[PDB]
């Protein structure tokens, strides 16, 4: 299906910061990608995986806009 | 005295025994005085209202509790029923928080409870608002009057160089 | 267990859909009955003015 | 004079004014509870007089009593309950 | 977390979505049925009035 691209480095906290704006109102889609290659910026090999969650509500889609720009991650398009 | 405020899910109505009544989960053992919120029946229309609601209450909370605590100092320069040492939370239709919670319910007095989220905040906002401006205007006609009587106290007080 | 919850919440969304499209029809269905109706109470006072009409000629 | 009727009128706008912070947080934990647990809406929520050095322990038996019905999601953020304290 | 939080969670999107869509269906029908009544007198009023004229 679709594989959203993170660092996760810390996803724990992602996920839980998530949750703290609204915890428990939508499914966290996960996906990994296999065998990941050179991070853009990093310039390494890491695995990733992505929790991607669709919103109905504007006001969710902007607190995780500013929470995923926070966060280590590319979660921009639809 | 300080109150902390807290709700949990709710999911069996053996909450509120386990809450005030179990003592292996009732607060401090069943010590603590735990009494229940009477809060009318309301809805929240969407999520997005709800984080909204959110973020506005809790700015007009802070806006009202910054009031409180105005008017609450006012008051105690002026020395009416309240004071530095004693006396410093203010009373709840005349009485104390502990006797207000006692009996505590949401007040159609304020806003009625058929208002949607929107419409209660914004009159207890424009309530508190109105207060702070009539505080605003009673606190500086009182500093006005203080201020020119000790001006004129002391013109006439003083040692014979000055006085 | 994550297809069944985005299955479930599609579901949820598609009865939305079906439900404000409905909506909006028995709103549509209803403007026309009143404009059905309107003109049927035109008609009646049409009727009484031409029988004025008559009565003053 | 004006203090006479100065200091009635306050202490009458400051009570009001007193219970709007207790109307207003006590909707601002309502819609906090729907948001953190869902429908329906009741919740058992209390108001606490905590006892003297008990903060521990309430910490203790709240966190026990809730912690293990939710989730690890969720202090000043995180808390099994809504929970305001009320300066008075 | 458990797949029963998940469930809990997917039934926590459920509800809210219903109550979001209950609520705008309710509140569109009841501004229809005031739309009915508001252009029907509109239109009532303009025709009838012109009849009048005529007559």
């Amino acid at each position: 299906f679709v594989a959203g691209v993170i660092n996760r480095e810390r996803i724990p906290t992602f996920e839980r910061m998530l949750w703290r704006v609204c915890r428990g109102n939508v499914f966290l889609r996960q996906a990994e990608i296999e065998n990941p290659l050179e991070d853009p910026v990093t310039g390494d090999y890491v695995h990733k995986s992505v929790f991607i969650i669709f919103f109905q509500g504007d006001q969710l889609k902007n607190r995780v806009k500013k929470i995923c720009e926070g966060f280590r991650a590319s979660l921009y398009p639809c | 005295t300080e109150f902390w405020l807290i709700s949990a899910p709710g999911e069996k109505t053996c909450q509120q025994t386990w809450e005030k009544l179990h003592a292996a989960t009732t607060k401090n053992n069943n010590l603590a005085v735990s009494s229940k919120f009477n809060i009318p029946d309301l809805k929240v229309g969407t999520l997005d209202v709800l984080v909204g609601l959110s973020d506005e209450l809790a700015k007009l909370d802070a806006f009202v509790e910054g009031v409180v605590k105005k008017v609450a100092q006012y008051m105690a320069d002026v020395l009416e029923d309240s004071k530095d040492k004693v006396q410093e939370n203010l009373l709840a239709s005349g009485v104390d928080l502990v006797t207000y919670i006692t009996r505590f319910q949401w007040d159609m007095a304020k806003y009625p409870i058929k208002q949607s989220l929107k419409n209660i905040s914004e009159i207890i906002a424009k309530g508190v608002t109105q207060i702070d401006n009539d505080l605003k205007s009673r606190a500086s006609a009182y500093n006005n009057l203080k201020g020119n009587l000790q001006n004129l106290e002391r013109k006439n007080a003083g040692s014979l160089l000055t006085r | 267990s994550q297809s069944q919850g985005i299955q479930q919440l599609l579901q949820a969304e598609k009865r939305a859909a079906e439900k404000v499209a409905d909506a909006r029809k028995r709103k549509a269905r209803r403007l026309k009955q009143a404009k059905e109706e309107a003109q049927m109470e035109v008609e009646q006072y049409r009727r009484e003015r031409e029988q004025e009409f008559q009565s003053k000629q | 004079k004006q203090f006479g009727p100065l200091v009635r009128w306050l202490k009458v706008n400051f009570s009001e004014a007193f219970i709007a912070w207790i109307h207003i947080k006590a909707l601002r934990v309502f819609v906090e509870s729907v948001l953190r647990y869902g429908l329906p809406v009741n919740f058992q929520a209390m108001l606490l007089q905590p006892n003297k050095k008990s903060v521990k322990k309430l910490r203790e038996v709240l966190h026990e009593l809730y912690k293990h019905l939710d989730s690890s999601a969720a202090q000043q953020e995180y808390y099994p309950y809504v929970y305001y304290k009320i300066d008075c | 977390l458990s797949d029963a939080d998940v469930q809990k969670q997917i039934k926590h999107m459920m509800a809210f979505i219903e109550q979001e869509a209950n609520e705008k269906a309710e509140e569109i029908d009841a501004k229809a049925e005031e739309e009915f009544n508001i252009e029907k007198g509109r239109l009532v009023q303009t025709q009838r009035l012109k009849i009048m004229e005529y007559y």
